[PDB]
């Protein structure tokens, strides 16, 4: 699933709720042109993706940076 | 190939992405029930991974998954 860069932050956060019991939540970025970034993330049951482009990156980082930290919480 | 030390799977993920940047991929998978986290930079040559949670790392993990981004796109 190709979505905006937004709808992505909404369907990352609940990826961090649904397996906050149970489960993993992968996230693969990569190089892509066919400049950009591909970024996807699968649960397992659910794949969700967007392209991030030097137009929309730092307004990225700042609320990517902000889900992940928060949603990652584990060893003392 | 499992570098489980720190500042010495950074140099070398990182020197993966510059000699190929097109090939290279980094994974980030959380598990939050067990309560652990995994990066993983493969090369298409060559394969890193970092477990060890240790929450203390969650932030150096994260702006080294950010900074990677950075140079995809710059």
């Amino acid at each position: 699933v190709l979505l905006e860069s937004e709808q992505f932050l909404t369907e990352l956060t609940r990826l961090f709720q649904k397996c906050r019991l149970s489960g993993s939540v992968f996230i693969t970025l990569k190089k892509y042109d066919g400049n950009k970034c591909l970024l996807r993330a699968t649960d397992g049951k659910k794949k969700i993706s967007t392209v991030v482009s030097s137009k929309e990156v730092n307004k990225f980082q700042m609320a990517y940076s902000n889900l992940l930290r928060a949603n990652m919480d584990g060893l003392k | 190939a499992q570098y489980q030390t720190w500042e010495e799977f950074s140099r070398a993920a990182e020197k993966l992405y510059l000699a190929d940047p097109m090939k290279a991929r980094v994974v980030l998978k959380y598990r939050h029930s067990d309560g652990s986290l995994c990066i993983k930079v493969t090369d298409d040559l060559v394969c890193l991974v970092y477990r060890t949670d240790q929450a203390q790392d969650v932030k150096k993990i994260e702006k080294f998954h950010s900074q990677l981004m950075r140079l995809m796109v710059a």
